């Protein structure tokens, strides 16, 4: 999930937008 | 602001700017 992508790993933008609505 | 590791508020502070008026949902667990 976001966690793992974003925050114990390099967020991007790409990753970021994917949590959006 | 969004290439590094972001946690916590910080997360949703990055989540925010960049959904704008679409909204966005933070699922941490």
């Amino acid at each position: 999930g976001i966690v793992e992508q974003c925050c114990t790993s390099i967020c991007s933008l790409y990753q970021l937008e994917n949590y959006c609505n | 602001f969004v290439n590094q590791h972001l946690c916590g508020s910080h997360l949703v502070e990055a989540l925010y700017l960049v959904c704008g008026e679409r909204g966005f949902f933070y699922t941490p667990k």
